[PDB]
């Protein structure tokens, strides 16, 4: 019987502005202090700014100190955040937090929050690199050749080893995404190391956004 | 009485908090009573400044 | 601003009880709350002002506050319970301030050391006038590891993207870190190294132009 629904999340360019919103049902809104709370990617949650039951008191985060500015409407029992000026460091998961507590203060009720993704980022297909294998493990029983499929934009992308036909000792990693937006992956198989100049090792990447399809061959060097 | 205890006590009693006093934080021991000074019973209670708004005085028990 | 810290990491076998700090010099005579995030979901107070409960929470979790150390106990831990725990403090004086978080793990596995393998810039991507160092990071439980890079002797933090620990088919966990360089500083230096440290325990490895 308590719910907050935040809105406006999307893409955006560095430079360019937002403006989210947080609609609030199931309490008394115009006597509750109101908070944003972000959240980049895998790391931790940060305060952003607080406004109080009218309006009077109103702080921010110094991170967004000057670019971004907290205002209520509690007529519609609704809360905005206008973002300008965003920065790459301003992607993160935005959460409406309803405040208590008059000297020590918490957040007891969060929404499930919009996503705000700042990017210079467009439908972009990878550059495809080989990663040799390390002439230290080249004597032994095993080495580990891999690719490197880098900037690329959206997800997904396809890696596969000689059509499908090593698939034993092959590690594809998760993406990571980068400050730029784009994307990038790389992809190890585990191999002999008497094969080594025996046998070819070429990984098949795809990417269908961009109609990009690369089979690289991965040499010794 | 610290300043700690008297902070969170009045989180405890947020919604009964008012311009009267209130019950003393103790059963056993020494506590407090707070209200809000009469010139500030108007002002929202998340707006409360802990020092220039509440009243505060300590119980015996 | 008060700065809370609190460890990366946690682990426990389920039914075990789970404490989980969160330290700061003289944090006694500050009130701290506690949040449950998990993954995809939105935080959820467990405890406020040190050690009350909101309605709802089960008596397993419960804070306390004692001098420079926070601590949120759980106690019968459940699998359930896995999550991401951040501390937190608001005197009405300052503005608010939470903890690094702290990701709890409840143990089916017997704890891994990570695998790691680092690639140098390939010839191919030197010739665009690029240069990306790739350290691969695999095979390890709990799924919670800290990348770090270093030049010659010294640590690198710009040019560096590292990715969340992501579960495997194996139920262990991955990770990738890239360090993008230009051509000039990678042979400027003697040595690349990426530094992975895991339960309070290290693999480095190293390469050289």
């Amino acid at each position: 019987e308590v719910q907050l629904v935040e809105s406006g999340g999307g893409l955006v360019k560095p430079g360019g502005s937002l403006r989210l919103s947080c609609a609030a049902s199931g309490f008394s809104f115009s006597e509750y202090r109101m908070n944003w709370v972000r959240q980049a990617p895998g790391k931790g949650l940060e305060w952003v700014s607080f406004i109080s039951s009218s309006g009077t008191y109103i702080d921010y985060a110094d991170s967004v100190k000057g670019r971004f500015t907290i205002s209520r409407d509690n007529v519609n029992n609704s809360l905005y955040l206008q973002m300008n000026n965003l920065r790459a460091g301003d992607t993160a998961v935005y959460y409406c937090a309803r405040g208590m507590g008059i000297a020590v203060r918490r957040f007891d009720y969060w929404g499930q929050g919009t996503l705000v993704s700042v990017s210079s980022a467009s439908t972009k297909g990878p550059s495809v690199f080989p990663l040799a294998p390390s002439s230290k493990s080249t004597s032994g029983g095993t080495a580990a050749l891999g690719c490197l499929v880098k900037d690329y934009f959206p997800e997904p992308v396809t890696v596969s080893w000689n059509s499908g036909a090593l698939t034993s000792g092959v590690h594809t990693f998760p993406a990571v995404l980068q400050s730029s937006g784009l994307y990038s992956l790389s992809s190890v198989v585990t191999v002999p190391s008497s094969s080594l100049g025996t046998q070819t090792y070429i990984c098949n990447v795809n990417h269908k956004p961009s109609n990009t399809k690369v089979d690289k061959k991965v040499e010794p060097k | 009485p610290s300043d700690k205890h008297i902070k969170e006590y009045l989180n405890k009693i947020q919604n009964s908090l008012s311009t009267e006093w209130s019950p003393c934080s103790v059963t056993c021991g020494n506590g407090i009573q707070v209200r809000i000074k009469p010139g500030s019973a108007n002002k929202p209670k998340d707006e409360l400044d802990y020092a220039n708004d509440i009243e505060k005085k300590i119980c015996k028990m | 601003s008060y700065v809370l810290t609190q460890p990366p990491s946690v682990s426990v076998a389920p039914g075990q009880t789970a404490k989980i700090t969160c330290g700061g010099n003289n944090i006694g005579s500050e009130s701290v709350h506690w949040y449950q995030q998990k993954p995809g979901q939105a935080p959820v107070l467990v405890v406020y002002d040190d050690a009350v409960r909101p309605s709802g929470i089960p008596e397993r979790f419960s804070g306390s506050n004692s001098r420079n150390t926070a601590t949120l106990t759980i106690s019968r831990v459940e699998a359930g319970d896995e999550a991401a725990y951040y501390c937190q403090v608001w005197d009405s004086s300052t503005v608010a301030s939470f903890g690094g978080g702290t990701k709890l793990t409840v143990l089916g596995q017997p704890k891994a050391a990570p695998s790691v393998t680092l690639f140098p810039p390939s010839s191919e991507e030197l010739q665009a006038n690029k240069a990306t160092l790739v350290c691969l990071v695999s095979d390890f439980y709990p799924g919670a590891v800290t990348v770090a890079w270093k030049a010659d002797g010294s640590p690198v933090k710009v040019g560096v993207e590292t990715t969340k620990p992501s579960k495997q088919s194996n139920n262990k966990y991955a990770a990738s870190s890239y360090l993008s360089l230009t051509p000039e500083q990678w042979k400027s230096h003697r040595s690349y190294s990426c530094r992975v440290t895991h339960e309070g325990s290290t693999v480095e490895k190293t390469v050289a132009p």
